């Protein structure tokens, strides 16, 4: 179908100098990402082989962000996404189809990166995405393709048991996603200023010290939801005290449940 | 009747497109979302007269509820990819749904509302035209359409049954009330315009526009015996 | 005073002003008391009021300063237009030719007066047929303050190149039409009959002064003009248009030597067949304000030739059948209408917006229907300037997407002129369609101007043959049918 064609992940968003307090954990799967690419020779001449991939999960948060990261800083040619969505469909037995075109289509780019989204989607009988998730290992694990290759599971629920258990052969690295930080948000902002016609008359620290508990999809309602809300009225000049309303509701209504 | 706040709170909401291009396109706002509305009364013509605004100057398309999608085999997003695409060459236009009620008359739904979901919020396309949705309960819908779909603004539209009424029933007693407004349980524009346009044309009719309790309870009879 | 408008004679405007008078808005009706009379009884109303009238007062009324001294001030003072229109459309001009749409911009008025005044060099870049539209635009913007316009169009008058003095006498027409006082200095020079100056001033003052006008005296004086017979299509372009615009209203039409002088000398010479195209301008307006006149008949006697003159004749057909119950023409309007010539379908065919303009429920009929890209101007040119309803713009839809850039420059006047959220959108689908010269100056045109009568049903049939050289866009750009 359409999700073919545009299955290229065009494009790019959020690069590596706007990272949402990522200290650690950003060089744990940055050095998985970015590095082997620029330096192939000396995993394949220092030692056994290039390692895989990482494991991400837990609470959503600032989920994407990373990933995103992946596509702006990419050197050459971006990489190409997998959702979950496309799989549990109408006429089951379409995913082999789906995973023989995609890893034929991935052969034909030099066996470039794959990035698997909401894999709980059809994680979690399951004959044919245990046909799909073993053509994935069992394809992936021969040295035919290549050895750089790198997978990303994500996932919102750890319910996927027998993905929990088939990973430790070739994934590795079972740790939290990203934990968010206070002052790394002004990043977020600066990258947000190519986003709609925000006024200059806001300032990104009094916006940004005003808010605790501000993980990177309640920031993401902080200009989406605050931008939205100043649609509501269809105003032109987007001041913060017009929508100051919009934040510390955006932040307390919501800080109320959770 | 009563309601000129929120129809000129929403005629500007619905009135940025294709007006006031001095700051449109300076701006920079263009949102391809569109609003999102509802009612407990719905019927059709409140909503119908609360997005009524964009059919002054502009092409008007309407599709009302999934019903061309259950009588047929599950060929699922495709016809909605067709109304994509002649959106897309038709982009001045208003993409107006209404009577969300699929399961107010399954698990289909929730596939094929999901990738309504999806291309609704337009991943692979621009600001190219508005899309409106309406149905009559808030709760049918699923919670997945809360953070992709309700994205700019909902309107919270109360059903008083004895203030509105109240007023409306004035009106027609301006040219015994709590029997129509207790008796009644849904009102809209459709009501007051057919009773008082064929009460016009029947006091062109017979040259008096007198009117007596009993021939009103008769008239009223009509509509609830018609029902 | 309908009756008046209908019957267009003066014992009924004498009565209405002796009844009208002895009970006494007042320049409400002085307004369209004026727009109301034609050219007949207006002089003849001056002629017997300006005799006496008794007070002077209806004298003082029924002149080009109690139409004019209301609105104005009222014109200036209850509306505000921004300076965007004037400064955009002002600004995104280039080309030499949306600089002439500029120059429209400039000369179409209707309070601010910003880019009239924008420095200067505005004429002297622009080409010679910008320098007689963009001289006389300051005559289209000063219809008022005669003190004023003599003042400041005199800055213009006797300058150094012909085009600014000729533009500036046709400015000195545009400005007034009561005032009279500028013919002798043009009047007198026109006696050149070979190559002069006094030729464009001839344009200019003579064009000039019929927009200000059975006067003989202009007509002795026209007639050298009428016997030179000047290359330049605009001398007898104007002067058929003058004398022509002269004698409209006339009682039953005239047979006279000067229509019977213009037949004899229009069949004198069969060249440059234009000629042969704008005499019949001037013939049908003469034709204008008959009741029960053989000159149609006498046109079919004497004027049948070869197709030029017989296009002469059905012009004379089109302005002899201005509306009656005659549906002999309906049927011989269909048994004409599949003739082999194309040019008299397009004016014959044309005059359906004449001949029914006032029950508009049977003008929708099937010309879209047709394959003859002239069958489609028929219908976009029958559309008219009515007040525009959705079956209109339902005909501009299919109507408004053609290759032709006879039909994509002739579409937008007709769109602006039938609807004066509808102006902008339209021109943003032309914006669409087209992103050549011709449609981007008609389309900045129609951007600026966007937002039975014998003066607003006269200056068209000549816009009917815009597709030409420029020369004809000098004279299209100070039509009189602008409100």
């Amino acid at each position: 179908p359409t999700v073919t064609m545009m299955q290229v992940e065009e494009k790019p968003d959020v690069t590596y100098s706007d990272v949402g307090g990522c200290k650690e954990q950003i060089e744990k799967l940055r050095e998985v990402v970015e590095t082997p690419l620029l330096h192939p020779e000396r995993f394949v001449n220092l030692g056994i082989e290039p390692p895989k991939g990482v494991l991400l999960f837990g609470p959503p948060g600032t989920g994407k962000t990373l990933c995103a990261r992946a596509v702006a800083n990419r050197t050459d040619a971006c990489f190409i996404r997998v959702i979950g969505s496309e799989l549990v469909q109408k006429y089951v037995g379409e995913g082999a189809r789906m995973v023989r075109e995609l890893f034929e289509m991935a052969r034909t780019k030099k066996a470039c990166l794959i990035f698997f989204d909401e894999i709980d989607a059809i994680g979690g009988g399951d004959n044919e995405v245990q046909r799909t998730m073993l053509e994935l290992i069992n394809q992936l694990d021969g040295f035919d393709p290549r050895g750089n290759i790198k997978v990303l599971m994500a996932t919102n629920r750890p319910d996927t048991l027998d993905p929990a258990l088939m990973r430790p052969g070739r994934l590795d690295r079972k740790i939290e996603f990203s934990l968010p930080d206070l002052e790394g948000r002004t990043h977020i902002f600066k990258i947000h200023a190519r986003s709609m016609s925000v006024e200059r008359d806001i300032r990104f620290e009094l916006l940004a010290r005003l808010c605790p508990n501000s993980t990177g999809a309640e920031i993401r309602s902080v200009c989406t939801e605050a931008g939205m809300f100043a649609i509501r009225a269809r105003r032109k000049i987007a001041t913060e005290k017009d929508f100051l309303e919009a934040v510390n509701k955006v932040i307390k209504s919501y800080a109320k449940f959770s | 009747g009563g309601l000129d706040n929120q129809i000129q709170e929403i005629k500007e909401s619905v009135e940025l497109p294709l007006t006031h291009p001095e700051y449109y396109e300076e701006m920079g706002i263009k949102p391809p979302k569109g609003v999102i509305l509802y009612g407990p009364p719905g019927t059709g013509k409140t909503l119908l007269a609360k997005a009524v605004a964009n059919q002054t100057s502009a092409t008007f398309l309407r599709v009302v509820g999934s019903e061309l999608i259950q009588k047929y085999l599950g060929d699922g997003p495709k016809l909605v990819r067709e109304l994509f695409r002649v959106a897309e060459e038709h982009a001045p236009s208003i993409v107006f749904i209404d009577e969300i009620d699929a399961i107010g008359t399954e698990r289909e739904i929730q596939r094929t509302m999901l990738e309504l979901l999806n291309q609704l919020d337009g991943f692979d396309s621009r600001g190219d035209v508005k899309v409106i949705m309406a149905t009559n309960r808030i709760e049918t819908l699923d919670p997945a359409l809360i953070r992709p779909g309700r994205i700019d603004r909902k309107i919270e539209f109360p059903l008083p049954d004895e203030k509105t009424k109240k007023r409306i029933f004035q009106i027609h007693t301006s040219r015994t009330l709590d029997d129509l407004i207790m008796a009644k349980d849904d009102l809209s524009g459709a009501d007051i315009k057919a009773i008082c346009t064929e009460a016009g044309l029947m006091a062109l009719r017979e040259r008096r526009m007198k009117v007596t309790n009993e021939d009103f309870k008769k008239s009223k009879e009509n509509v609830l015996y018609k029902k | 005073l309908r009756l008046a408008l209908m019957l267009n004679d003066m014992e009924l405007v004498e009565d209405i002003f002796t009844s009208c008078k002895d009970v006494v808005m007042l320049g409400r009706h002085g307004v369209f008391l004026e727009l109301s009379e034609d050219v007949e009884e207006y002089e003849d109303l001056t002629e017997i009021m300006s005799n006496v009238q008794l007070n002077s007062n209806f004298l003082a009324l029924a002149r080009e300063l109690d139409i004019m001294e209301p609105k104005v001030p009222d014109d200036i003072y209850k509306t505000h237009l921004e300076n965007n229109r004037f400064g955009g459309s002002g600004s995104q001009v280039d080309s030499a030719r949306m600089n002439l749409a500029s120059s429209f911009v400039n000369g179409f008025v209707n309070q601010d007066k910003l880019l009239t005044d924008d420095g200067n060099k505005w004429l002297y870049k622009n080409k010679d047929h910008g320098m007689l539209s963009a001289a006389a635009s300051l005559g289209m913007i000063l219809l008022w303050d005669v003190d004023g316009g003599l003042t400041q169009i005199d800055k213009y008058l006797y300058s150094s190149e012909d085009y600014i003095k000729s533009g500036a006498l046709l400015a000195c027409g545009i400005v007034n039409s009561g005032v009279r006082n500028e013919c002798d200095p043009a009047l007198a020079l026109l006696s050149d009959y070979v190559l002069h100056n006094s030729n464009t001033m001839r344009l200019g003052s003579i064009f000039g002064l019929g927009l200000a006008y059975n006067r003989e005296d202009v007509l002795t004086l026209l007639l050298p003009v009428m016997g030179d017979s000047k290359s330049s299509m605009e001398v007898a372009g104007v002067t058929a248009l003058a004398c022509g615009m002269i004698a409209v209203g006339s009682c039953n039409g005239d047979v006279t030597s000067t229509i019977l002088q213009t037949i004899m000398e229009k069949s004198e010479t069969e060249l440059k067949d234009t000629y042969a195209r704008w005499l019949p301008l001037g013939l049908g307006l003469n034709h204008l304000g008959k009741g029960e006149a053989i000159e149609a008949i006498l046109a079919a006697l004497e004027v049948v030739s070869e197709p030029f003159r017989s296009f002469a004749n059905t012009l004379v057909d089109v302005c002899a059948y201005a509306g009656s119950g005659n549906v002999l023409k309906v049927q011989q309007l269909l048994h004409i209408c599949s003739e082999h010539f194309d040019s008299k379908e397009k004016e014959e065919d044309k005059d359906k917006k004449e001949k029914k303009d006032k029950d508009k429920k049977e003008a929708p009929a099937d010309m879209g229907a047709h394959q003859g890209v002239a069958v489609l101007g028929i219908a976009l040119i029958a559309m008219g300037e009515e007040i525009g309803a959705e079956m209109a713009l339902r005909t501009f839809g299919h109507l408004l997407r053609y290759g032709e850039p006879t039909l994509r420059r002739a579409v937008p006047l007709a769109l602006a002129l039938i609807s004066v959220s509808h102006d902008a959108d339209p021109e943003v689908s032309y914006n669409s369609i087209f992103a050549a010269r011709l449609a981007a100056m008609l389309r900045q045109l129609a951007q600026y101007h966007a937002k039975k009568g014998t003066l607003t049903l006269c200056p068209y049939h000549s816009d009917r043959q815009l597709m030409s050289q420029v020369a004809v866009a000098g004279l299209l750009t100070v039509l009189v049918s602008f409100l």
